[PDB]
């Protein structure tokens, strides 16, 4: 029995640019067991509209899941990804950055 | 996948060797035998995996080609007790054997001291009323179906008196007619010029 | 396409 | 190993039929297969592990289930103008491997009870012809007029079951090739020394133990309900 | 360049409620094309790529059956190796599983690979040789001497040598278009002052097919493993990647800094530079 915490990384599809439709993804990898909760946040509110991809894994046998959602950013709303696992002490926020 | 046996049948007299042939144009990652008695379950006679292996139980030797395309099963000295449906069968892809269509193997004994003869039997609870016994020919002998359809006949079979350390041939002959005797009971069929026909 | 027998550990 | 109990089975046609399969050997695979006279064997449905499982070559008309590792029961439903065949299962340890039959069993689906008929049986007595041409005694029996073929014959010699100077009949004769339910005959001899029959003592008796209707099986004909049962004609040494 | 296929499944027991959750999931190097959930409605194998939708109704049929079968055996996997293991009935465990074939540049098998995992660790693995098991303990042990009776490993070396390369060379013409094409990657760089004395160079390789790239930042020289943070390698979601390097330098050295980009798509590798 072993377990391995998630690396998350918060990032769009295509660079953003205000007011264009893009895809906002929440990519959690390198995990253990399978089971996680993942939700992407616009102003702090969980969007309804979130689909993942088909659960795999790697080479070391943890896990990998892509999150994503179409949106439409802009310059003052702000999203987020919220994660949560069994080893993590407490949920885990990322906040998404443009530029990264 | 396929697996092609050959012959689809084969006589041989009690005491002489004989092989029968499985074959295939694919690999097969395991290779199985069977003999079959009529109405019962299929025998397993051996398992075999490497390409080359022989294996050999008793008076059967089983091999398996070098490139596990192949396999053959080959009886030494024969004996009344080998006759039966001999399957192969190989590992299938989908989660189940490949079977051959089988080998249908006979082996007649050897008739030392032929003296055939077409006997009248009769109902041990009714007068009148019987059934005509050609028996004692050779193997090389064979009884054929009945002209009439009110004419029964049956095939010929073998029986062993170990006792005596001997065995017969025999072929039973009866009929609801009037004109049906024991003396045209196996017109239909080659019997030894000199058999044997009570008067 | 995947394996057509599968197998108990 | 694997059980197929019963070894007979007989039905009316649209009557559906479950035919067990149990094994004992811890097999994950299981196999039901059918065979027809002088023919090889088709495989009807097969299951690779336990609540799983997947058409064979011919499998219209049956259905099978794997709840249990042990089990794997095929039914014969409204399949078609052929469910009369026999019925082998087997099991392997992992799927594709080698595989352990059952006995089989014999199904016979009829579409009339009134075709069912017990056989009738007789001894033919050895002629003094062979015993002093032969020094040898040839006993006849004839089972004759039975449907189902589902017969098992046996010779008792002084109240012992013998296995000796016998041979049966591999398969019976139709009494009417044409009909589909044409009732069978089969004979079978029965070898013993002159001196043996010399012997007044000595008691033969052919015993015919046939399969036929059950209590389930409703019965308005005239002639005795041809159940299960046994049937035997005998005889009895004779000194010269 | 080489290829491969590859499958993947994962089965999670949840005691108290319900059987195993089973997925599997089949790959074409980096391109996922088909999934199964038992959970899901359909109770089929799907298409996950355009190109396998091609493929007649056996072929799925197949897929599914075999695919249903595969999730029963791994179900009862849970059950022994909870067994093996002498675990309680109340936890969630974890089998996992893999197979699969590379072939190199002429399409010709390279390496097969058939292995397991429980609860995220090591159990059984078949050796490149195809024919011995690597057991990790006494369960595995057991586990091998149970294949080894059986030779299951003859079996599974005919499928990883044959049947499945001759998929993957299928597969590989049928989705030629998709497959057999690479997406060079598209780059930028960014500036940002961290401070009145430091920037961040980033350098930026987007919509990239294969996967595999390498970023790098040297300075006049070569290569600059110090204040370099690069980002796992991560999908974009339309079947493309993405990946990142950034660099953190003293104000007015932006000049000596280069990003070298070395992907399969690119018939030189790129070098750039921060231009204002």
């Amino acid at each position: 029995m072993i377990q391995r915490t998630p690396k998350i990384q918060v990032y769009s599809r295509h660079p953003a640019e205000n007011g264009k439709s893009n895809f906002l993804n929440c990519y959690v990898s390198g995990f253990h067991p399978s089971d996680i909760e993942v939700d992407l946040l616009k102003n702090g509110e969980r969007i309804e509209k979130v689909e993942h991809s088909d659960l795999s894994f790697s080479k070391d046998w943890s896990f990998y899941l892509l999150y994503y959602t179409e949106f439409t950013p802009t310059e003052k709303d702000e999203y987020a990804c919220r994660v949560n696992h069994v080893t993590l002490s407490q949920p885990k926020i990322v906040k998404w950055d443009r530029d990264m | 996948q396929l697996l092609e046996q050959s012959p689809q049948f084969l006589s041989i007299q009690e005491g002489e060797n004989l092989t029968v042939y499985c074959n295939s144009s694919s690999v097969f990652s395991s290779l199985q035998w069977y003999r079959q008695e009529p109405g019962e379950g299929p025998v397993l006679l051996v398992t075999v995996v490497t390409g080359g292996e022989v294996k050999k139980l008793k008076r059967l030797t089983f091999q398996f080609g070098d490139a596990r395309k192949d396999s053959s099963l080959h009886i030494t000295a024969a004996q009344p007790g080998d006759t039966g449906l001999y399957l192969c069968a190989g590992a299938g892809s989908q989660g189940n054997l490949i079977f051959g269509k089988g080998t249908k193997l006979s082996v007649k004994p050897n008739i030392q001291n032929p003296d055939p003869a077409v006997y009248q039997l009769r109902d041990s609870k009714s007068s009148d009323k019987s059934v005509c016994l050609f028996t004692d020919f050779d193997s090389q002998t064979n009884v054929s179906q009945s002209k009439d359809s009110d004419v029964y006949i049956t095939d010929k079979t073998v029986l062993d008196m170990r006792s005596m350390d001997f065995k017969s041939n025999s072929a039973v002959a009866w009929s609801n007619k009037s004109d049906f005797a024991c003396a045209n009971a196996f017109n239909n069929s080659i019997i030894p010029e000199d058999t044997f026909f009570p008067s | 396409g995947i394996l057509g027998f599968v197998f108990t550990l | 190993g694997i059980t197929q109990s019963p070894k007979y089975l007989f039905r009316k046609e649209g009557q559906n039929v479950t035919l067990s399969c149990e094994q004992n050997l811890n097999h994950d695979a299981m196999y039901w297969y059918r065979q027809d006279p002088g023919q090889g064997l088709r495989l009807i449905y097969y299951s690779q592990i336990v609540n799983d499982f997947q058409k064979g070559d011919i499998a219209e008309g049956y259905s099978v289930s794997r709840e249990k590792k042990e089990s794997f029961p095929l039914t014969v439903t409204s399949a078609q103008k052929n469910p009369t065949a026999f019925y082998l299962c087997a099991s392997s340890s992992r799927s594709s491997y080698e595989q352990y039959f059952g006995p089989g069993t014999r199904l016979t689906v009829t579409e009339d009870l009134k075709n069912v008929f017990p056989p009738e049986v007789a001894v033919f007595e050895p002629s003094e012809a062979e015993i002093s041409h032969t020094q040898k005694a040839t006993l006849v029996c004839l089972a004759t007029g039975f449907y189902p073929d589902h017969v098992e014959l046996s010779w008792w010699v002084n109240g012992k079951e013998v296995h000796s100077g016998v041979s049966t009949d591999p398969q019976p004769l139709k009494e009417q090739p044409a009909l589909n339910d044409s009732r069978y005959s089969l004979s079978s001899r029965l070898r013993v020394s002159a001196t043996f029959w010399q012997n007044p003592r000595n008691h033969f008796r052919c015993q015919v133990q046939f399969y036929g209707l059950s209590e389930n099986d409703e019965w308005t004909q005239d002639r005795a309900k041809p159940v299960t049962q046994i049937v035997s004609a005998e005889a009895w040494g004779r000194a010269d | 360049g080489s290829h491969s296929m590859r499958y993947f499944f994962t089965s999670v027991s949840r005691p108290g409620r319900g059987e195993p959750r089973f997925i599997a999931v089949g790959y074409v190097d980096d391109t996922q094309f088909v999934r199964f959930d038992s959970d899901a409605a359909s109770q089929r194998m799907e298409p996950r790529a355009p190109w396998i939708e091609q493929e007649g109704p056996e072929y799925w049929d197949g897929e599914t059956r075999k695919v249903k079968a595969h999730s029963q055996t791994h179900r009862v996997d849970l059950g022994t190796l909870r067994g093996y293991y002498n675990q309680s009935e109340a936890g969630s465990h974890t089998v996992q599983r893999m197979y699969g074939c590379d072939v190199g540049s002429d399409w010709r098998f390279l390496r097969g690979y058939h292995q397991y995992a429980y609860d995220g660790k090591d159990y059984i693995a078949l050796k490149e040789d195809l024919r011995s098991w690597t057991a990790a303990d006494m369960a595995a042990q057991t586990t091998k001497h149970k294949w080894e009776a059986a030779h299951v490993a003859e079996q599974l070396r005919a499928y990883l040598e044959g049947t499945c390369v001759e998929w993957l060379r299928r597969y590989l013409e049928n989705g030629k278009e998709t497959l057999q094409r690479t997406d060079a990657p598209k780059t930028h760089m960014t500036h940002h002052a961290v401070s009145d004395h430091e920037a961040t160079l980033r350098c930026w390789a987007l919509s990239f097919y294969p996967a595999e790239i390498t970023l790098t930042w040297q300075r006049d020289g070569e290569d600059q493993t110090q204040d370099t943070e690069l980002v796992e390698t991560r999908p974009a979601g339309d079947g493309t990647f993405q990946k990142w390097a950034a660099v953190v330098v003293p104000s007015g050295q932006e000049q000596r800094y280069t990003c070298h980009v070395q992907h399969e798509g690119l018939p030189k590798p790129l070098t750039l530079r921060w231009e204002p």
